[PDB]
């Protein structure tokens, strides 16, 4: 009873213990799947903002009446 | 009559007026096709680290 007392730690805050690394590593195992799932019909469809290869852009691009009618 | 027209008077941008009125889409073409939603928002922090193998926090 002495050494369960002073030198060894309590079954309820083992238990509690596992409860807590369960419900994290739980969130950790769901947060994982979802983002593979993510990823690849993010790449599949491209409706995301991640895997959008730099495109022309059309800042440089300026319209002005030219020297030829028909440009 | 008519006096020559001087130098440089063959230039000096013009506005002119017409009967008919000025079109739109003076290109035949569709409209944009699909435009990207925009990921907006300030951020949460980080859920639970980097989420790699361990590590935690």
């Amino acid at each position: 009873r002495w050494i369960a007392r002073t030198f060894f730690d309590a079954p309820e805050k083992n238990y509690e213990r596992t409860m807590a690394i369960l419900q994290i590593e739980s969130e950790k195992a769901e947060l994982r799947l979802k983002e593979l799932e993510v990823r690849r019909l993010m790449r599949a469809k491209g409706d995301g903002p991640w895997f959008q290869y730099p495109t022309i852009d059309k800042a440089l691009i300026d319209h002005s009446p030219k020297a030829t009618p028909d440009n | 009559g008519w006096v020559r027209p001087d130098l440089g008077e063959l230039s000096k941008v013009t506005k002119v007026k017409t009967d008919r009125p000025l079109p739109e889409n003076p290109y035949h073409s569709r409209a944009r096709p699909e435009p990207n939603p925009e990921v907006e928002g300030d951020l949460k922090p980080a859920r639970h680290g980097s989420r790699l193998f361990f590590w935690t926090m």
